């Protein structure tokens, strides 16, 4: 995480997490019952 | 960028999936079910076609892929194509990519 202490940081981090909040809906998440 | 204006963005989507699941009229004796599978809105199916809808308005990317679809397939049977060992039916969502 070099050179990560950014003012971009909390904005590519947010990026990041809606990134994964639509990989999670793309697996069916919201209403999955698999096992983690 | 926003991750609460996205998620509320999905569930303004989800709900204009739901008044479609309740309020459209049935289709044939036989198609695949209309349904919301948390990423896309999906319509009822006629047997043994591609099945697309216009990628999700939701993404945050939504208007890089303006003219992007994502596509299901109907088999024969009434049934949406499906690997034996997927817990999802097939989907082909390259076109709506980042």
């Amino acid at each position: 995480x070099e050179g990560x202490f950014t003012s971009d940081l909390s904005k590519q981090m947010e990026e990041e997490a809606v990134r994964l909040f639509i990989e999670w809906l793309k697996n069916g998440g919201p209403s999955s019952g698999a096992p983690p | 960028v926003s991750l609460w204006e996205t998620v509320q963005k999905w569930r303004e989507y989800r709900r204009q999936c739901q008044r479609s699941l309740t309020e459209d009229p049935p289709p044939t004796d036989l198609f695949c079910n209309r349904t919301f599978d948390e990423y896309a809105c999906w319509p009822d199916g006629e047997p043994g076609s591609f099945v697309n809808v216009s990628c999700p308005w939701y993404l945050p990317w939504a208007s890089s892929v303006p003219q992007g679809h994502v596509y299901r397939f109907c088999t024969a049977e009434g049934l949406w194509l499906q690997k034996d060992n997927s817990s999802l039916p097939w989907r082909d969502l390259s076109e709506c990519e980042e």
